[PDB]
């Protein structure tokens, strides 16, 4: 008798909202999965908020 | 043995047992947890949150 069985289960989900749309989907799209925050993309989210 | 009847005699005795047990048990666990919290009184609209 051999049986082997493996579950995996994961949910991600997120938000944002505020400013410009240009910038703000600008943030959104460097912070999911980007791995690299940036300092200038985040001063046009604070002028477009 | 035999002498002037003769008689015949045989016997024989052989028994064997083997035993066996084997048992192992193995666990591993592991715990981390990690908390960041950051509250920043600024005074920018956007450079105090960025």
């Amino acid at each position: 008798v051999n049986i082997t069985s493996e579950n995996l289960i994961d949910d991600v989900v997120s938000l944002i909202r505020g400013g410009t749309r240009k910038y703000a989907f600008e943030l959104k799209e460097k912070l999911l999965r980007g791995t690299v925050i940036d300092v200038t993309d985040f001063v046009n989210w604070a002028s477009s908020i | 043995y035999e002498d002037k009847i003769n008689v015949g005699g045989g016997l024989s005795g052989d028994h064997c047992k083997k035993f066996g047990g084997g048992k192992t048990e193995r666990a591993r666990k592991a715990m981390a947890v990690e908390d960041i919290i950051s509250r920043v009184r600024g005074g920018s609209s956007g450079w105090s949150g960025g």
